[PDB]
């Protein structure tokens, strides 16, 4: 991840999943 | 020339696949060792240049 969402063009809203959070919880 | 823009560098190798030109340029940049964020962030400027 390297920036702000506004700068890039054609970027689509989506959800990114992290493997680590589930195990921690 | 038509093939290069629409299909990038993929067609010479085999049957052409359609990819976005902006994305195509990013792939070439990686070849030179610059990450993709650089091309997209400076995309407006690059077009003008
Ligand atoms: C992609 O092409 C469509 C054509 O309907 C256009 O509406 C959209 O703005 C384009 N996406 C860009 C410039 O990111
Ligand atoms: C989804 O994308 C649109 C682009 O028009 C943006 O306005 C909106 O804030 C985005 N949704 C978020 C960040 O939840």
């Amino acid at each position: 991840v390297s920036g702000n969402c506004d700068v890039v063009i054609g970027i689509v809203n989506n959800t990114v999943y992290d493997p680590l959070q589930p195990e921690l919880d | 020339l038509a093939g290069t823009i629409t299909s990038g560098w993929t067609f010479g190798a085999g049957a052409a696949l359609q990819i976005p030109f902006a994305m195509q340029m990013a792939y070439r940049f990686n070849g030179i060792g610059v990450t993709q964020n650089v091309l997209y962030e400076n995309q407006k400027l690059i077009a003008n240049q």
